DNA sequence: TCGGATGTATATATCTGACACGTGCCTGGAGACTAGGGAGTAATCCCCTTGGCGGTTAAAACGCGGGGGACAGCGCGTACGTGCGTTTAAGCGGTGCTAGAGCTGTCTACGACCAATTGAGCGGCCTCGGCACCGGGATTCTCGAT
DNA sequence: ATCGAGAATCCCGGTGCCGAGGCCGCTCAATTGGTCGTAGACAGCTCTAGCACCGCTTAAACGCACGTACGCGCTGTCCCCCGCGTTTTAACCGCCAAGGGGATTACTCCCTAGTCTCCAGGCACGTGTCAGATATATACATCCGAT
């Protein structure tokens, strides 16, 4: 039934657009799923064309989905393999939340960057030190995957 | 050569076929015998009723089950899968049946 | 016509919103909890001490929340009524 | 004109957003209330209820919802067959 | 002969309450008739206890409520006190 | 309630007040039965066998059975959690066991 | 009509089929043995609480009453055979 | 070389004195504050008679003492003389106090 | 807050050397802290069920004792 | 044996006839309450209050103290047999427990 | 004001003290825990007696009823003795 | 992975006795009334519970070195599961006998109830001896050295 | 095997304190005497169910052979509790102060026991019929050897 509910969800995101942000299929195949994001200014993420590829288990929404970034991007917890630590995509997980709603979770997280629980060392320490040139790294990193 | 199942698949099978089912396990006749030599050394010349015979079967059956149960616990918990005397004295002395 | 079937489509709601002793537009509608019964807020603060005054059932919590829900169809109805009212 | 009734399905639309299932997302079908007052289906609760041994969490707000915590509501089930025909009057008048 | 006492009667009716078709067997009946009656022992048998503690000599409906409190395990308690209660409001007026 | 009817009736239940009140004087529990207990008792008792009986007849249902035997009595106080706590050294006549093998026993899975 | 060795009519098959309905896989050669003496035990302490009551209404019948009230005062409460 | 008795003969040291004197074990302040913690959950501005505390401290100390005996045994069984938190689960559920 | 802390380690140990253990696995500690809490709150529950019943506003001994035996841990030497 | 005394000696014991009497009575345990039945009560307590009390102090004896405390109690209670199935479950306050290591435990050489 | 009276049986069961060990005095924590268990084997015989004559629709707890009360609930020795002990009362009472 | 052999779930006719329902009646439940005592309410008092210093010091917390126990791996040889042919007695049905459970009637000896009364038992005071404590000394396990 | 140093434990004598055992005054519960309704003992009768027996059918118990999964012992490794010395936190104790509320007394009234009359709620009993057990026959899932 996960079908069924993602059908309803693009047939909701279709009768409502989202905030700046868009998604798809992979394909024909429909248990994978590609999207875009596109910059906030409360954030040092702007004009960064984000890519997500999604994978979700048979019993969505029970189990929680998972997610890839496809850029290496600045963040004090997403990857070079875009995952991100993230409690409610992974244990916190609560069956009545949709794709729309991580995903302006996601961008929230992107709004603010959480160096609490970190994957990539470095990004996270100079995050956790200096934020203008963590601003500046970030905002360059951001240019070079997506102008 | 003929057929021959592993040993261990078939005690499985007969364990879901028991506990599917409700009947009594022990043969009725023997039993009855069993009630009845033990009375006599209480009191001379005891009859019963049928259903009291019954009532004791019921209960002894149901308490055996559960014995067995806790024994079971006691096995695995030394790393065996076959229960031994040791571990039904084990099981009746923490359930407080013997001190 | 003047959207005369919009009206008896929209009465018919307004027939299942009613409290079960204000018996008009319920304000603030609460439920006590334990029962089927919603009231207005007014009306059963009092009577929170001897229970639902229609099923005799007790009071489940002390405080009264107020739901949401229900508080949305009846803004909705308001907006809705007057619109189709053409004002 | 503007064709104005898009407001009034912009309140068709938001009608079906209070009367939705937040789980399954679909008409409310058979309308189940909880302690915390959050309506559910009583299927995707029971498909909710079944795989936890113990107590379970409310899927918006609280924590400990139980079997026998939960009432039939049976308070929108009528009012969802009223939307339908809410809805159905308008194709036909307009 | 002799006359004796059962709630038969009774567990047929609130079945068919809740059930609207299923019957219930014989032997079944019999196991309800016991619950029944063991349940009613412990419930009496706790309010008495508490009306000696207390020095009463009434077996109110408040000193059923408290044994109820005490016998029933937590989700089952909140639901019998609300049943309870609620029968006795509607029986006074 | 102003109804000067059978005191069943004008408490809304189904089990007897009456009878209640009876064996709650001629028992032995106390000197004075106050006339609150026998409805309150009545009540609570007509709950608790609404709950089984429901648990019972799904379990019923399930087997595709119309008629509630002693295994389906059994079912259900145990598969529920607190009706098992309160009937946790009761022993139902015919009443099988819960289907349960321990998780070393079954077959060894790559 | 005295009787002799009836605990050894207590099967070894029957044994076996107690512990299959409680789960248990492999058995020890040596429980069947333990299980007599333990069965033997549990009807005495019955027996003699049944025929106690027997003895106090002057009757030579054990009913199942009889029974079910010596089960419940030792914490093994019957449903089934009345009361 | 200092003096240092070999690991266990202290502990054995141990069993036989406070197996022989009858003084409560826990701290007497911060097992009160623990008993009016939980009682406030179930109902607040509770007070307490000095001896009831003092009755659940006895209870209390009793029911782990209790505990402790019927883990060693389940211990032993296994061929340990360590006790584990495996050993308490095992005991508490033979006992019946979490089926 | 946080008062089941206060049942230290060197307490937990206490008890277990009365009850003839003598080598304690680190991880007992926080095992046996749970399992009393447990049983505290059964216990209290039905003190306090007693005390309100009577209306009053103190726990007694009483309470406690009378708690205790319908549990079935009997307790001798305050009175009942 | 006919007299006008003391119930109690008039039986023998050591222990009221009158006051078992009265708490049978206002006790809820029956309607009425046979002549007989407080005097075969009294006789019962007081037989096995003699022998707790023997037991226990002997136990006291055998520590040099002459004059019985809790621990003495729970020391008789135990060590019999009868009366630890009696009072198997009572817990006596402030009572220790009996002397007991495992086997396994004690050193080897 | 004057406080109300608590019965107990702390005399009694001093006079059979000093009736077995003529020269062992009793402490008072000692004395308490004795007055508890004389009224928890009351109450177990006097309840046990209780259900006893209800299951045979009797209304009477006669001395024959405490008789099987004591069988019931007392191990194999204790319960001789004590069964002794109660006849041998109840005769030299009567007569 | 794969085709056998085997046990299990499923579908269909059919036949029986257990269940659900109608009836007569009779005994227990409901209704009206009276009286008495148990419990609710008000006021008070003084017992004991909470709260707070401040000083001592027993006990908890921390860190460290190491040695003994937890645990995984291997192997060997006996105990036990599976299958089969044979022997035993359980189950069933039917029949005959009567011991004893169960109920009714009658009659009286036993226990409840009540008023007078008087001594056993409880509250309070007090004192001396049993026990707690401490200091010193004898001895007795324990460990490492051979 | 042993023996010697080092802690630990048991024994003994002197001192001091406070609680157990006994005495006294006094209230109130146990005892005595008489009366009276009825629970219970006992004889008699009925007839339900328990016991004994016998013959037949076949399901289950049993004794035996065989092969293999596993219970038990040995070895080796490493890691995690134990013993111990040092420092730091807070329990314990002796004391004082305030006032909440537990316990008690006096009063009043309304709630429940007891009684009588009357009638319908529920139970034994009898009867019809369909839910489920049975028996046959299939499809299908699973186990196991051999690839
Ligand atoms: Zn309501
Ligand atoms: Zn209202
Ligand atoms: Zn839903």
């Amino acid at each position: 039934s996960a079908l069924k509910r993602i059908n309803k969800e693009l047939s909701d995101l279709a009768r409502d657009p989202p905030a700046q942000c868009s998604a798809g299929p992979v394909g024909d195949d429909m248990f994978h799923w590609q999207a875009t994001i596109m910059g906030p200014n409360d954030s040092p993420y702007q004009g960064g064309v984000f890519f997500l590829t999604i994978h979700f288990p048979t019993d969505y929404p029970f189990k929680p989905p998972k997610v890839a970034f496809t850029t290496r991007i600045y963040h004090p917890n997403i990857n070079s393999n875009g995952s991100i630590c993230l409690d409610i995509l992974r244990s916190q997980w609560s069956p009545a939340l949709t794709i729309s709603k991580v995903l302006l979770s996601i961008c929230s997280l992107l709004c603010d960057p959480n160096p609490d629980d970190p994957l990539v060392p470095e990004i996270a320490r100079i995050y956790k030190t200096d934020r203008d040139k963590y601003n500046r790294i970030s905002r360059e990193w951001t240019q070079k995957y997506a102008m | 050569k003929p057929h021959r199942y592993r040993p261990g698949t078939v005690a499985l099978r007969e364990i879901r076929r028991y506990q599917k089912s409700t009947e009594l396990l022990i043969r009725k006749l023997p039993f009855q015998r069993l009630v009845r030599e033990i009375a006599q050394d209480f009191k001379t010349d005891l009859r019963f009723q049928s259903s009291a015979v019954m009532a004791l079967q019921e209960a002894c059956e149901a308490y055996l089950v559960g014995l067995f149960e806790d024994t079971n616990l006691c096995a695995i918990h030394a790393k065996r899968v076959t229960i031994m005397p040791k571990d039904i004295q084990l099981a009746r002395r923490i359930r407080g049946e013997r001190a | 016509g003047a959207w005369a079937h919009s009206r008896a489509a929209l009465d018919r709601l307004e027939k299942l919103l009613r409290c079960s002793r204000c018996t008009n537009i319920l304000r603030e509608p609460v439920c006590l909890g334990g029962c089927e019964h919603i009231f207005c807020s007014n009306c059963v603060s009092d009577c929170i001490g001897t229970g639902c005054p229609v099923c005799y059932t007790p009071a489940w919590i002390q405080d009264l929340k107020i739901n949401r829900q229900l508080d949305s169809m009846i803004q909705l109805c308001s907006k809705l009524r007057n619109l189709l009212h053409d004002n | 004109s503007a064709l104005r009734v898009e407001e009034v399905q912009n309140v068709i639309n938001a009608m079906q957003k209070i009367l939705e299932c937040p789980i399954c997302l679909e008409l409310i079908k058979e309308p189940v209330s909880t302690k915390c007052d959050h309506i559910f289906c009583k299927f995707c609760m029971l498909k909710l209820l079944n795989q936890k041994k113990g107590p379970s969490q409310c899927p918006l707000c609280k924590n400990d919802i139980t079997k026998r915590s939960l009432q039939e509501s049976t308070r929108f089930s009528q009012l969802v067959e009223e939307l339908l025909k809410i809805i159905c009057a308008f194709q036909l008048d307009t | 002969r002799s006359r004796k006492e059962s709630y038969s009667i009774y567990v047929y009716k609130v079945l068919k309450q809740v059930h609207p078709d299923t019957g219930i067997s014989s032997k079944a009946m019999g196991i309800m008739n016991s619950f029944v009656n063991d349940i009613f022992e412990r419930i009496a048998g706790e309010a008495s206890r508490l009306a000696h503690y207390n020095k009463r000599s009434t077996i109110t409906s408040r000193e059923i409520q408290t044994a109820v409190r005490l016998l029933l395990p937590g989700e089952l308690a909140k639901h019998a006190v609300s049943e309870g209660t609620k029968a006795v409001t509607k029986y006074t007026s | 309630s102003a109804k000067a009817k059978t005191r069943s009736s004008r408490a809304g239940l189904q089990f007897p007040v009456g009878r209640v009140h009876r064996l709650l004087r001629k028992g032995n529990y106390s000197e004075r039965v106050g006339a609150g207990a026998p409805v309150y008792l009545a009540a609570v008792l007509e709950y608790l066998t609404a709950e089984i009986l429901e648990l019972a007849g799904n379990a019923a249902r399930d087997n595709k059975k119309t008629r509630i035997i002693p295994r389906h009595l059994q079912l259900a106080i145990r598969n529920d959690e607190e009706l098992n706590k309160l009937l946790g050294r009761v022993t139902i006549a015919q009443g099988g066991v819960l289907p349960n093998i321990q998780a070393v026993l079954l077959p060894k899975k790559t | 009509k005295v009787l002799r060795d009836n605990i050894q009519g207590i099967t070894k098959p029957a044994i076996r089929r107690l512990a299959r309905r409680g789960g248990v896989k492999r058995i020890s050669g040596l429980i069947y043995e333990e299980t007599r003496g333990v069965l033997k035990v549990f009807l005495e302490n019955v027996i003699r609480d049944a025929v106690t009551y027997t003895e106090h209404a002057k009757r030579k019948t054990v009913t199942a009453m009889d029974v079910v009230y010596a089960l419940k005062r030792q914490g093994r409460t019957l449903y089934g055979f009345g009361g």
